[PDB]
RNA sequence: AAACCUGCAUUAAAAAUUUCGGUUGGGGCGACCUCGGAGCAGAACCCAACCUCCGAGCAGUACAUGCUAAGACUUCACCAGUCAAAGCGAACACUCAAUUGAUCCAAUAACUUGACCAACGGAACAAGUUA
RNA sequence: CAUCACCUCUAGCAUCACCAGUAUUAGAGGCACCGCCUGC
RNA sequence: CUGGUGAUAGCUGGUUGUCCAAGAUAGAAUCUUAGUUCAACUUUAAAUUUGCCCACAGAACCCUCUAAAUCCCCUUGUAAAUUU
């Protein structure tokens, strides 16, 4: 049961505060995924900030 | 009340008669400037993992000697096989090495007389035991 | 639960039941499910939704939190700008 | 002036955005062409091997 | 002086009748101990000379370990009680004219 | 708990195994107690020039690279395209977390230096069709596929679990378009039908039967073979192991060539297994075999390998306190 | 100076309260408890416990794996689980038999997260023995 | 079971037990005399 | 011995006039199988209109083939069924 992935959160850069919980391998650099945010109602890029917990 | 400490705990906690705490005292004085802790941990690797009896310890010496240095001879003699740890009525398979031989003797003449391993070998094995001692701290 | 108290005689509210769920003046009894705060990120969109949402209890378990609840609780409110106001009355039932 | 300060915010973050994921676009693609380069590279070092028997 | 508190609460009895108190409310914790506060100074008015002060009638504060035990029984000092300032204010002002 | 597994295991070990190796013994013990070196199999697909640089400024060495030059000097040849790096001898250093690279492939995988040995005993050759037995979870896999040397495969494992490994591992190392097509062929079924579902089918087929595992035997607490209820396994273990090797062979074609390794010291399935198949085939099928001499294979890798040479047919790998790869058993034996 | 006393901590001693989860004639040694599939009820559904056998406690691709909303299915209850037209917004209901865990509580600005609670509808934390 | 005998362990001392005692003593224990043999 | 104490017992035993009426065997969960909760079944009251029986038609290929049947079901015979 070796902890392969992480869950990690993604944080708007467009400022609204808009964040989502994603899934990623942990040997792997922060990820910069352009996901949609509901407070601007459109696609913005995101940054990871922390990690939440190893899956 | 630095001296208490370390008498009672012989007394108490590592159950040393007062004459074999004397000898210990009169034997082995670095035992007052050896921290609490560590003193009971060297007592009780002894007494368990070796086997060592109470009027051994005292006669053989035993409380004065380093504890790493005990770790490594001890668990490489073990892991040889040459040692073997007493049984619940205490009777072992081999006979055990003696005490002197395992700690009296210099490294290089204590593999030739018991261990009959190589320098070479002895030397990765130290620092194989490092690195798990030091990952036993951590883990811990 | 308590039929009759040890000091006034009259019979007791069980409070685990007032935190949890939400009684329309009508009869009905509104509740959450049971784990919409846990483990979302192993859930599906189409799960989720429907674990946020606000659901009926049937008429087993109505019948039970009427007994663990006193009048208290059964009557009619006038709060100011209630959002489950209209929801105090049905419309249109038959039998 | 709350309200106010995360209004200004969010436009002086959305001002910028698309420059960021034009930016963030461009390097994805840099990356997969500088692998996709090295791949051609080590085709070349493989064949060696093979053309010094040859 | 030891300071404690109840871990549950106390329901309100009303005006002039007593609360009601359970075997519950026999559970205490301690929230401060009085003795382990930093320690204050006494304020008194010497009447006669101290190797601190010399001076009759200047208000001085030391510990309550020396005003206690030393000033206090042999008379060297008197408590810094309104009245004594005032008597002492004129003594002051003899000495002054 | 109750009994541990470890101390069952390490008694029947100091049993049999004082006797075959006498005063060595006591030195394998105390490897076999101590943690295996690790060894470092850069990836192909992946940037294997760049790591191989960055390896060497971890001070790590490819015994396989010196092992090749070494050829002519002392004077079937090995399977080509494998480079491992190692460390010195008596170096406990350790290799940091293997990372993808630009690829999206991890730039290389740690395994034990003493299971390349296998591959690289096979010999193997471009355009060959390879069968591995009980390739899962993928020690002996990967470094067939690192070659690029076999133009199809067949990974087979009992155990579907390990299996389910096996599979992660190719994803994770080998690129999608080599497993894409059919050129990796992975199953679990039985590999004592395979005798009888695809005979004469493989050039070369490796076959590393179950065994116990002395290595993880003896730390191990999961499924240990030595624990009450897998007690029944460990007695029909041998027998296993004649059945599966004979299977092995039989899938061969006549001129190929099937390498049997097994992890472990025991005589009794190292030697043994080998020569009970030997007799099988003869007595029910009318198949001869012969197995190849490995002393030339060991004079190149007695560098970075200790070596027992006590073996009837097979070359066994001892472990040791500088060098810590094995236990190692394999056998080459061809068809003809 | 020192002691006694008191408060608060730290070891030790001697005690205090409480409990022995189920399944397999008994004991020993082991296995088992949840979920999926087959022998397994030949043809709607359900149904053969014990038993025999093999699995699962993942991973991968997405990053609109967004938001909302008719009508239905449902592991014989409940809990939980499943499918879904239209619509807004975009583009031009992911694969996978199982691949999972309620409430309370804890952390957090919010979002959200936390148990081999595997005795898997889960007691916040308790063994042996009695001839 | 107790038992002389043997053995181990603890204790350097007083005004209510031990004790109006003081290591040839007192207490907590094992074993069961003696004699022979043995460890160290 | 007294008091708390009419301790508690999923366990054993007992449970007192007459007459009539309706009325038995799917399960799930559970420190659970000597118990309980829900469902099913049963009872009473009420409301409503269909209920049962059933003509065709219809319900999968597999591993090659193969049973008594079952589901659904207009007529028709009947008087029940659903809901509160
Ligand atoms: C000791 S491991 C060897 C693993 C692999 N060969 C390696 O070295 O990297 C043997 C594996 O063979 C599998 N196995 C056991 N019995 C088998 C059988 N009858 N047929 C095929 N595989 C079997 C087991 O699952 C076990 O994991
Ligand atoms: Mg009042
Ligand atoms: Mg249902
Ligand atoms: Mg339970
Ligand atoms: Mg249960
Ligand atoms: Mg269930
Ligand atoms: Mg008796
Ligand atoms: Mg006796
Ligand atoms: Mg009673
Ligand atoms: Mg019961
Ligand atoms: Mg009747």
């Amino acid at each position: 049961s070796k902890s392969k992935n992480i869950l990690v959160r993604m944080v708007s850069e467009a400022g609204t505060g808009f964040c989502f919980n994603t899934k990623r391998n942990r040997l792997r650099e922060k990820l910069t995924l352009l996901h949609y945010d509901p407070v601007v109602k459109q696609r913005v890029l995101f940054v990871e900030k922390k990690k939440i917990r190893s899956l | 009340q630095d001296i208490n400490d370390t008498v009672r705990l012989l007394k108490e906690k590592c159950l040393f008669t007062v004459q074999q705490v004397t000898k210990i005292l009169h034997s082995c004085p670095s035992v007052l400037r050896e921290d609490l802790g560590q003193l009971e941990y060297k007592f009780q690797y002894a007494y368990f993992r070796m086997g060592i009896k109470h009027p051994d310890i005292v006669k053989s010496e035993y409380l004065q000697y380093s504890l790493t240095k005990i770790k490594q001879r001890h668990i490489y003699l073990e892991r040889l096989g040459r040692y073997q740890t007493p049984d619940k009525k205490g009777q072992t398979q081999i006979p055990n090495p003696l005490l002197k031989d395992i700690l009296r003797v210099s490294e290089a003449e204590f593999l030739a007389r018991t261990a009959c391993t190589s320098v070479e070998e002895f030397q990765v094995f130290k620092k194989l035991l490092a690195r798990e001692e030091e990952e036993s701290e951590s883990s811990t | 639960l308590t039929y009759f108290s040890a000091r006034k005689g009259k019979r007791k509210t069980v409070k685990a039941v007032i935190d949890r769920f939400l009684r329309l003046h009508c009869g009905l009894w509104v509740r959450r499910k049971a784990g919409y705060k846990k483990k979302l990120w192993k859930k599906t969109p189409a799960r989720k939704k429907r674990l946020r949402e606000f659901v009926f209890c049937n008429k087993t378990q109505s019948k039970l939190l009427d007994k663990m609840t006193t009048s208290f609780w059964k009557r009619r409110n006038w709060y100011v700008d209630d959002p489950y106001q209209k929801y105090h009355d049905r419309t249109n039932l038959k039998v | 002036q709350k309200r106010r300060e995360r209004e200004q915010h969010i436009a002086e973050c959305m001002a910028k955005m698309p420059q960021m994921i034009v930016n963030w676009q461009q390097q994805q693609r840099e990356n997969w062409e500088k692998a996709q380069a090295d791949k051609e590279r080590r085709a070349r070092l493989q064949a060696e091997a093979q053309e010094l028997l040859g | 002086t030891v300071i404690v508190e109840r871990w549950w609460k106390v329901p309100l009895a009303g005006e002039g009748r007593k609360p009601r108190l359970h075997r519950r409310h026999r559970v205490y914790k301690l929230v401060e101990d009085t003795k382990h506060r930093p320690k204050e100074n006494l304020e008194l008015i010497l009447t006669q000379s101290v190797e601190n002060v010399g001076v009759r009638g200047d208000l001085v504060s030391v510990k309550k370990s020396l005003g206690r035990n030393r000033l206090l029984p042999q008379g060297l000092a008197v408590y810094a009680s309104p009245e004594n300032k005032k008597l002492f204010e004129e003594e002051k002002l003899l000495r002054q004219e | 708990p109750k009994f541990p597994a470890v101390r069952l295991a390490l008694q029947n070990f100091d049993m049999t195994y004082s006797v075959q190796f006498g005063d060595l013994w006591p030195s394998i013990r105390v490897s076999l107690l101590s943690e295996q070196k690790y060894g470092a199999l850069v990836n192909n697909f992946a940037a294997w020039d760049h790591v191989s640089a960055k390896l060497e400024q971890l001070s790590a060495k490819d015994f396989v690279n010196e092992a090749i030059s070494h050829w002519e000097l002392q004077s079937w040849a090995c399977s080509p395209n494998l480079r491992c790096f190692t460390f010195d001898r008596g170096d406990i250093s350790r290799f940091p977390p293997a990372r993808p690279g630009s690829l999206g492939v991890m730039e290389y995988y740690l395994m034990d230096a003493a299971s390349l040995l296998p591959v690289l005993a096979l010999g193997l050759q471009p355009g060959d069709i390879v069968l591995d037995l009980c390739a899962a979870p993928g020690g002996k896999t990967l470094a067939l596929l690192q070659t690029g040397c076999c133009r199809n495969l067949a990974a087979n494992d009992l155990s579907p679990s390990r299996i389910a490994r096996l599979q992660k591992i190719l994803h994770s190392y080998v690129p999608e378009e080599i497993r894409d097509g059919n050129q990796v062929r992975v199953t679990s079924w039985d590999g004592r039908k395979w005798g009888e579902l695809e005979g004469d089918t493989y050039d070369r087929v490796l076959v590393d039967v179950p065994c116990t595992t002395d290595r993880h035997s003896l730390h191990e607490e999961e499924n240990n073979i030595f624990k009450r209820s897998r007690k029944k396994e460990r007695q029909i273990l041998p027998v296993l192991q004649v059945q599966l090797l004979a299977a092995g062979l039989l899938a061969t074609k006549p001129g190929g060539h099937v390498v049997y390794s097994t992890c472990s010291l025991s005589h009794l399935q190292n030697e043994y297994v080998v020569q009970g198949a030997i007799e099988l085939l003869a007595n029910q099928y009318s198949i001869q075999v012969q197995v190849e001499d490995l002393t030339h294979f060991r004079r190149v890798f007695m560098d970075t390998f200790c070596f027992f040479s006590s073996c009837q047919v097979g070359e066994l790998v001892i472990p040791n306190l500088m060098a810590n790869f094995g236990p190692m058993y394999f056998c080459k034996m061809r068809r003809l």
